[PDB]
């Protein structure tokens, strides 16, 4: 299912959005490590 | 023309036409003895 069928591209979005079909497996549980580590932050920057 | 109305084919029905998925890794060499010196072969474009 999730194939785009044209995968040989991977390109980054550095702001732009993507459908989950176009979502890569690199930058998967690097965007999942990279929620971890701002979630729980406090401050201005605190996602609570 | 066999081969390509068969791309065509695979394109129309939405499945990819242009990427091999069995010897992937066998398509690695290239295309012999076609890759020699330009005083083998007359052409550039299939030297590159």
């Amino acid at each position: 299912g999730a194939r785009t069928e044209e995968a040989s591209y991977s390109v980054s979005g550095i702001g732009v959005r993507k459908n989950i079909n176009t979502l890569t497996v690199a930058e998967t549980e690097s965007l999942k490590k990279a929620l971890r580590a701002v979630q729980q932050q406090s401050g201005p920057r605190g996602y609570q | 023309r066999i081969w390509a109305i068969w791309q065509a084919l695979q394109h129309y029905r939405g499945l990819p036409y242009n990427s091999a998925n069995c010897a992937i890794a066998s398509l690695r060499k290239p295309l012999q003895p076609f890759a020699q010196t330009s005083t083998i072969n007359p052409d550039h474009i299939t030297r590159d």
